[PDB]
């Protein structure tokens, strides 16, 4: 399912940014914020996968965070990319706003696993 | 009729201006709309009625008037609910079975089965 | 009045082009599609306005334009107001006040008699723009009010069609509750040509409709109602 | 009264023109919204189809500001409009007009008639919309270069070179289509928008985002202004020359032309607000 | 049953939230309208998880009222779903309208619990 | 108290003046490109058109570096209007000032008149638009 | 579509510089940032070929990708250029953030073959 492979991306961006002064994600919901934008003013996949690529090499964006996200959106349409989207958003937004600890998560592949890991 | 598959959503609209332009709290309502997308199980029956062999007399003009009636639903659609003026309520006729049955004879089974489309349209 | 004998059925479809950017708001509800806390509504990723909004600018302007009249024969009563009627007449004679708003798009005690549906969008592209204040003391420091908001690309196709009963466009009602077909046509005329503003701002350039070309289809009761009778471009109406 | 209502549109006006760029402007926008066009590198408020576009919102924002220095030059009573309201918040007299909305609508027209400042009624402030309306500017004959202030200088002291910054903004020449309209402007108000538009144009005020570098200075080389409606609103209005409806022509005789309306908004008694 | 669930959601949900000026609970009617109307939407229950997810996590939801939703909606039927979300609403606007506090309801969990002490008092 | 309110313009003084180069003179362009028929590799700095400009920061640069010297001159202290040094900064009222923004402007406009430099005040600090405005 | 032409271009123009102590692109970014705000100033596309030609000429652009800039851009329109040019700027700035090696990509022709390297 998407809401799978959105976990598995959030999980993955939300691994502790190395050589920081304080303890946060190695990934913004800026970024985020940015990718739905990018996506809903292009309207296409190639040059959001250009965005993405760019902001990986860039820093800012896990190379292993970039790696799932372009094995992702290879090769989706524009509305399972924009529902992708949108779900890792929440995702991620969820974890910020829990302030949920990144080595807890770290073995968490499905939706279903987070949620039980949440509720308890 | 009843949608198999049906989507409701809802849409809140305060819709409310004056002279100044701006809005009243008091003027505040939401509504819950069925998407459009969604088939309706619809069933209508006759009686005494021969809509595709055609009557004779008053139950000529009936059968007129219903063919009329079914042409307008299949083709343009009617508007039933909500507020009409708002484009809230079309329902459109996709695809229709008409069945034809004569006592005493032919009753377990129509004698003829055939699509509105070719029945409205001859 | 008269509303139970269908006469004239007509039939506006055209494209809606959006101008100037576009926002169309929304009861703050959320979704994954959208990252802003106050976005755009939009029924399953597609951009569209609420014929609800449509019929708001469209009574306001026909409002202003039957207050602009400045004729006895014919007022705008206020929305709550619970002792405003549709039409007046008494024979003191045949005279008698009407309420062109009342009559094209009801009232309490009439409906409306123009059917206007809503405008889903194709072409679209959801942009997004972040303005921020000023503080007059020490001009240019953002005092924390910086608000982004969601808006449609300037430049997008509407699906647009409306549905007026017994009101004759293409040929016109002699003198009959007239002053209600020429409000139509002015309506009609500067949606075409100039374009009304709907959407959230509507004062800082945000939002201005405008109607490209449509097919004015009329529809006659006794001849043929599914066959329409006449077909001519918008344009040649106005 | 009439200035005050939006029911019955009595006169319209409308200054369309075209705006020349005569120093490197640079709106910005987006700065924390690194996702262009694949054009340089800093966002400049600009359309998917690469045109640097001048916001409405920014017009506005610059012309409320300069009237706001006018009016307080000229010693009215001109709050901020951001956190706050003129006066209604700000004064004591708040929910009164939220009551005298629901009924006694004239109440409540009179409330705001003689509770507000002239930038309340002709921008709008809470819960009502100004008797204006401005719109964006579509670049004509627009221009990018890009340009760097990396150097820090001596920075008083040994170092020559510490950060590096670079921006990115629209050259000189360039052509933005300018267009505004106004419902029940009366005469008074129309000429206090002329010296507004003039104040800007002389160059007294700038619109960007490295004023004080002088990085936005624009000007005007044709700009019509088509009058539809009645001549005067308001009985505080004052009589003008009537110079027609359509004015047109170059900047500077295009000021030269409404000279009466900015002489009568000078010379123009001030009611409200009433205080 | 449902009822018993709805009742300690409500009560959980109805505590008074802190760095609040004015006495009200943790949550607003506004959320549990949300809740409702996203799930009648989307007709799914693993959005509506996500949903209460972010919305706790906004800060405005509290999180033991967040956990009670997130373990009581995991291996449940949608009409389920919708008939706890529909409890869950008519108790919080039962507690809402009468004005009950919450420090003499907080030690109630069962639904005939409550109907007693509304019947008493 | 009108020096530093931008509420009011109560005066407008401009110098319109021509700058005749009696040295040569060099500009950098940036060092980084030469896209105009230029001479040497290391161009200055130009207009499309091959106007070479000056650019308004060259003149903000160098007034306020003058400044900062014939202050230093007159024994009079000064921020250094860069970085993160300013006398704002140095004197540890920059909290102050921000909550002084959203709280009254008096207090505000108090602030930045007794705890501020005179270079700061004039071509501007952070957060706070200089009374001097440098064309090209 | 332009996609494509712009990974050929800027997978080109990557390759390593002879003679060389460091493994340094033969073009740096410096170069393209020129390009493009050339094109965005001057806004002529000759004028554009001939600063492309100037700049291999100089040593700057080696002869595979000046060929391969003047063949894309020998008769395009403005609005075109400057999208192939942003678009060769952004996968220019990819690959020198990912610090791919120009031997395990030379083989590239489309943009969805760069995707599915970098993977």
């Amino acid at each position: 399912d998407l809401l799978d492979i959105a976990t598995r991306i959030a999980i993955s961006a939300i691994k502790p940014k190395p050589k920081s002064n304080k303890p946060e994600p190695y990934v913004d919901s800026s970024t985020i914020n940015s990718l739905l934008s990018f996506l809903q003013s292009r309207r296409n996949v190639n040059e959001l996968l250009l965005y993405i690529m760019r902001q990986a090499g860039r820093d800012e964006i896990d190379e292993e965070t970039g790696k799932l996200l372009l094995a992702s959106l290879k090769d989706r349409e524009l509305k399972d990319a924009v529902n992708l989207l949108g779900y890792v958003k929440w995702v991620y937004d969820t974890l910020t706003g829990l302030k949920v600890n990144y080595n807890n998560v770290k073995g968490v592949k499905t939706f279903k696993e987070l949620v039980n890991i949440l509720s308890k | 009729a009843i949608a198999e598959k049906y989507s409701i959503s809802q849409r809140t609209m305060v819709a409310i201006n004056r002279v100044f332009g701006g809005q009243m709290p008091g003027h505040l309502y939401t509504l819950d709309y069925v998407d459009p997308g969604s088939e309706f199980s619809f069933m209508m029956m006759i009686y005494n009625l021969n809509l595709i062999e055609g009557e004779k007399d008053w139950k000529a003009k009936s059968v007129e008037a219903l063919k009329f009636l079914l042409a307008t639903l299949v083709r343009e659609g009617i508007f039933v609910g909500a507020r009409k003026s708002v484009g809230y309520g079309l329902i459109k006729l996709v695809d229709a079975k008409v069945s034809l049955y004569k006592a005493p004879d032919h009753l377990v089974s129509p004698v003829i089965v055939k699509k509105l489309e070719e029945v409205i349209g001859t | 009045m008269d509303l139970d004998v269908i006469t004239t059925v007509v039939k506006i479809e055209g494209k809606l082009r959006n101008e100037t950017l576009l926002r169309v708001g929304k009861g703050k509800t959320q979704d994954f599609a959208e990252a802003t806390d106050n976005p755009i509504i939009k029924y399953r990723d597609r951009p569209l306005i609420p014929g609800s909004s449509l019929k708001g600018a469209f009574r306001s302007l026909v409002e202003s334009y039957t207050k602009s009249l400045n004729d006895s024969k014919y007022y705008v009563c206020d929305l709550d107001d619970n002792s405003c009627v549709s039409c007046e007449e008494k024979k003191k004679i045949v005279e008698g006040r009407y309420c062109i708003p009342c009559i094209l798009f009801g009232f309490k005690d009439l409906a409306s008699r123009v059917y206007i549906l809503d405008a889903i969008a194709e072409k679209y592209s959801i942009s997004q723009r972040t303005m921020v204040a000023i503080n007059r003391v020490f001009g240019g420091q953002m005092p924390g009010h910086l608000y982004t908001l969601d808006y449609v690309d300037p430049g997008s196709e509407f699906s647009f069609m409306m549905m007026i009963y017994n009101l004759n466009l293409i040929e016109g009602e002699k003198d009959w509750k007239a002053k209600s077909v020429e409000a139509l046509k002015f309506l009609l005329a500067t949606l075409v040509r100039e374009g009304i503003f709907v959407g959230a701002r509507k004062s800082v350039g945000y939002g201005l409709i405008k109607l490209v070309d449509a097919k004015v289809s009329l529809y006659k009761a006794p001849d043929h109602l599914v066959s329409p009778v006449i077909v001519k471009k918008l344009e040649e109406v106005i | 009264y009439t200035f005050i209502d939006k029911r019955v549109i009595k006169r319209t006006t409308m200054i369309e023109g075209d705006v020349e760029t005569v120093s490197p402007l640079k709106i910005g926008g987006g700065k924390d919204n690194f996702d262009p066009s694949s054009l340089a590198k800093d966002s400049i408020l600009k359309d998917v189809e690469g045109r640097p576009i001048i916001p409405g919102s920014s017009w506005k924002g610059i012309f409320r500001s300069t009237g706001e220095r006018i009016l307080r030059l000229r010693n009215i009573e001109v709050c901020s409009g951001i956190g706050k309201d003129y006066c209604l918040n700000n004064n004591r007299k708040e929910r009164d007009f939220n009551s005298a909305l629901k009924e006694n609508v004239d109440q409540a027209l009179e409330i705001f008639w003689d509770y507000t400042c002239l930038n309340c009624k002709v921008f709008g402030t809470m819960s009502v919309i100004g008797a204006v309306r401005f719109l964006d500017s579509l670049p004509i004959s627009y221009s990018l270069n890009t340009r760097s202030m990396i150097a820090i200088s001596r920075t008083e002291g040994a170092v020559a070179r510490r950060a590096l910054v670079t921006v990115e903004y629209v050259d000189v020449g360039s052509k933005f289509s300018f267009k505004m309209m106004g419902y029940n402007l009366p005469n008074y108000a129309i000429g206090y928008l002329i010296t507004i538009m003039k104040n800007i144009h002389d160059g007294f005020t700038q619109v960007g985002g490295h004023k004080s570098r002088g990085f936005g200075f624009v000007k005007f080389g044709k700009v019509k202004f088509t009058d539809l409606g009645e001549k005067r609103i308001g009985d505080e209005d004052i009589q003008v020359k009537d110079v027609g409806d359509l004015v047109e022509g170059n900047g500077d005789e295009f000021f030269g032309r409404m000279k009466p309306f900015m002489e009568a908004f000078n010379n123009a008694k001030i009611p409200y607000p009433k205080k």
